[PDB]
């Protein structure tokens, strides 16, 4: 250490950030080599919200699961519950236990993808594993991590000998300029840890394929699944006792591989960035929460909720307030839609689009601002980990405990992209942890019966909300029905709450408030913007829908 | 001759779902596709570069002296300029565009590039269009929504190692879009039989009667959803669903109410 920085005083604008769902522009002003304020621009409209009105309400799951096939499901979901509750239909228990086994499936594919594919090219350089003896790294593997073959000298050298004969071939193909070419001042890891982590990269590649697979069985496919009905699921199938059989042999070889390597890689690096604990840290935390045991009602999801609900302020952990739907609200003040569209309940909602021009710093972004009583949330696994954590759950205490530990470091720790990183991998634990009850639960419950469906009237009028809490935090899906048919929908998604614009006070959101402190190291390649970008798992397409 | 033929990969208007229907193959995995068979030169969800180094490796790739083939994956928003849609500070349009003009070869991967997809279902805000409408040159089209991952690396291969394969009147290729679903389906003998459900919660949807009256849109979909199913264990129908249609161009509006056949 400390902590590498440049003396770089302008701008630095990083267009397009790649590995992330959709189009976001992150535009920075920084000062001595430590960014002193920050723009997050989305860059692509669609419009689901506009494209649903007048439609058959029955049909709003299938058009607003493609805000994202990253987050594939949740949409679908959510747009289910939110129609369940318009109608004023109780799911069946087995629906239940399959949505939210669903859901399950989803955090275990979305976050081991996400870790890997997406977040670990900031902290591991991957070129740098080529210097790596395979002996000394293996020796490194048996001292942070469990036994297994993968991680034998032989099967090291082997990883060591494709990547070299791939960068020897002149075409690095997805490694073409990465910011760790040649080394760079932020990247901290031995090259026995890059060769680690690459060799973990590549088995991770062929793990969510079967993390997919799990998640088909009662999904119908992936991406994009095919088995919610207003009223449950149609998936008979999916309760009886050899796909389920089968779904529970899937999930252990994937929750293995959470063990085996997610974790472990994650507490390695965490270990050597420490100093990231103290660096992208916000201040509130917003949790619909997920894996109730009562879903009859927005009200039983949020109470019943497995992983708790509740809102964190001033990361104040003595303090969880209950979740008040009535508080939450949208701006456009900074945002591409017409004027007079500001603190907006999502039953009110209102999408306008109105472009203006590219940086412009009065409207620079395609995402709506939402607010709670006037606060930015941030929502995502860090949030939930803290509310978990503030309440006592058994689960996150331990595992919360166990890291804080092997890290020796404070809960406080936790307020930073650190943490933001890490939480994702504690609730990937934590899931793991939970499948095999989960599983046998459903399984006994559908030998028992195999109701999954409700019956059900489309009212002539009506209002629903959905609440999920999506692999990146709290999401909502708010219906107006109005002559049987869509009169209003909004979607009130994570990316929006943490990626969002500033609102109509002029309040950053989480992610530009996280990257004030950033330390730029080497201003032609900025990793650290990406590092905390990255920390919050962005979606545009969900963001923006 | 151990050159990797090169590829290069647009997001555009879409939400991603292509992207993680690629990675879904097995034969091969995409590891081994991308260090034995091809070239991904540009691929936003997964390139290291980021930024105006991602912005190089792309115009690298394009001036590649072997050439590439493009993937484009999205539609295309056309409405102020093709504003509503960027990157690195350029209409989507006018990249596609500019990437297209010397591309061996364009494979659209999903309904989205293929004909235009959700974005542009109506009132169509964004004025969104397919690639071959927005550029105006023939593509190989690999729809659904998304399509099986089967389908695109099967044309993919295709394409590098035997050349165009024979596509239908949308540009489909005829080796996966050649059948109905409906053709293929186990429940046939209920729709022959009009054995239908007439609710998700009845004893015949139970006991795996025809999801017809439910608005199943098997009869007019071209896909393989049946014979090769997806991620080597289910299909829509299977998992006791109608089919959507979502192979064909313009679903959102054709097949739409997607409970109904009205
Ligand atoms: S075709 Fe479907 S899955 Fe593919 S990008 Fe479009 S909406 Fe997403
Ligand atoms: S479920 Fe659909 S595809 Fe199968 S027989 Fe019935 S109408 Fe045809
Ligand atoms: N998780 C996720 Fe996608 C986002 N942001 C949603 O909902
Ligand atoms: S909805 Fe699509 S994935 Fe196949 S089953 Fe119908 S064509
Ligand atoms: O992913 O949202
Ligand atoms: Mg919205
Ligand atoms: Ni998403």
């Amino acid at each position: 250490k400390p902590t590498p920085q440049s003396t770089f005083t302008g701008p630095i604008v990083v267009d397009p950030i790649t590995r992330i769902e959709g189009h976001l522009r992150i535009m920075v002003e920084v000062e001595n080599g430590k960014v002193k304020d920050a723009w997050s621009s989305s860059q692509l409209f669609r419009g689901l919200e506009i494209i649903l009105k007048g439609r058959d309400p029955r049909d709003a799951q299938h058009f607003t699961q493609r805000a994202c096939g990253m987050c594939t499901y949740v949409h679908a979901l959510a747009s289910s519950r939110c129609v369940d509750d318009a109608v004023k239909v109780s799911i069946p228990a087995n629906a239940r236990m399959m949505r939210n086994l669903v859901m399950a499936s989803q955090y275990l594919h979305d976050h081991l993808v996400h870790f890997y594919h997406m977040h670990a090219l900031d902290w591991v350089d991957v070129t740098a594993a080529l210097k790596a003896d395979p002996n000394k790294a293996a020796k490194l593997a048996a001292s942070i991590a469990p036994a297994r073959p993968g991680n034998s000298a032989k099967a090291l050298k082997a990883v060591q000998d494709k990547l070299k004969a791939f960068v020897e071939s002149g075409q690095l193909g997805i490694f073409t300029n990465a910011y760790f070419l040649g080394g760079h001042k932020a990247y901290y890891l031995p090259p026995e840890v890059d060769l680690i982590a690459t060799a973990h990269y590549l088995e991770a590649l062929h793990m969510q394929v079967k993390a997919a697979s799990a998640m088909a069985i009662l999904g119908g496919k992936n991406p994009h699944t095919q088995f919610t009905v207003v009223g449950g699921c149609s998936n008979y199938q999916g309760l009886t006792k050899d796909p389920l059989a089968n779904y529970l042999a899937l999930s252990k070889e994937v929750c293995q591989f959470v063990n085996e390597c997610y974790i472990p890689d994650l507490l390695a690096v965490a270990g050597f960035y420490k100093d990231w604990g103290g660096i992208g840290g916000t201040s509130n935390y917003l949790a619909f929460g997920e894996f109730a045991t009562d879903d009859s009602s927005p009200e039983k999801h949020l109470a019943t909720s497995q992983f708790p609900s509740g809102v964190i302020t001033g990361r104040d952990l003595g303090k969880v307030d209950n979740v008040d739907l009535g508080a939450i609200y949208e701006d456009v003040k900074y945002s591409w839609y017409a004027p007079g569209g500001d603190g907006k309940h999502p039953y009110d909602g209102v999408t306008d689009p109105k472009y203006t021009k590219l940086d412009d710093k009065d409207h620079y972004s395609w995402m709506k601002a939402p607010r709670y009583k006037g606060k930015a949330m941030e929502v995502g696994p860090l949030a939930r980990t803290f509310i978990a954590y503030a309440k006592g759950q058994p689960d996150f205490k331990k595992v919360v405990d166990m890291v804080l530990g092997k890290l020796s470091v404070p809960a406080t720790a936790l307020h930073s992209t650190l943490g933001r990183t890490a939480a994702r991998g504690i609730e990937t634990a934590i899931v793991c942890a939970n499948m095999e009850k989960w599983i046998k639960e459903m399984a006994d419950s559908g030998a028992k019966d195999n109701t999954l469906c409700a019956k059900w009237e489309m009212p002539e009028e009506s209002k629903g909300v959905g609440l999920a809490d999506a692999p990146r935090g709290a999401l909502s899906h708010w219906i107006r029905i109005k002559g049987k048919k869509i009169d209003n929908f909004q979607l009130v998604v994570p990316s929006t709450w943490n990626l969002g614009p500033r609102g109509a006070q002029g309040d950053k959101s989480p992610v530009e408030e996280a990257l004030i402190g950033t330390p730029i190291a080497d201003p032609k390649r900025p990793v650290e913007i990406l590092r905390t970008v990255h920390a919050f798992d962005p979606c545009i397409a969900c963001g923006v829908h | 001759a151990k050159h990797r033929p090169s590829v290069v990969w647009l997001h555009n208007a879409e939400c991603t779902g292509c992207t993680e229907a690629a990675i879904r193959t097995i034969k091969p995995y995409i590891d081994a596709l991308i260090l034995d068979t091809i070239s991904l030169d540009y691929q936003e969800t997964i390139m290291a570069a980021a930024g105006e180094a991602a912005e190089a490796a792309l115009h690298q790739a394009l001036e590649g002296k072997d050439g590439y083939y493009l993937v484009v994956e999205g539609g295309l928003p056309t409405i102020d300029g093709g504003q509503w849609g960027m990157v690195a500070g350029h209409p989507m349009i006018e990249t596609t565009k500019k990437a297209a003009a010397k591309a061996k070869g364009i494979i659209c991967i999903g309904t989205c590039s293929a004909y235009g997809g959700v974005q542009k279902a109506k009132p169509n805000p964004s004025q969104a269009k397919g690639v071959s409408e927005a550029l105006g040159v023939k593509t190989i089209n690999i729809p659904g929504c998304p399509p099986n991952p089967i389908n695109f690396v099967g044309a993919v291969v295709h394409v590098l190692t035997k050349g165009i394969p024979d596509l239908d009147e949308n540009g489909r290729p005829k080796l996966f879009y050649g059948e109905l679903v409906h053709d293929n389906c186990p429940r046939l003998p209920h729709f022959e039989a009009s054995e239908f459900a007439p609710s998700f919660d009845s004893e015949e949807a139970k006991k795996g009667f025809c999801l017809y009256e439910l608005g199943c849109k098997g009869p007019v979909t071209y896909n393989n959803c049946p014979k090769v199913l997806f991620n080597q264990v289910n299909w829509p129908v299977q998992a006791g669903h109608p089919c959507l249609g979502c192979s064909e161009p313009d679903f959102w509006d054709t097949m739409t109410p997607f409970y109904e056949q009205g």
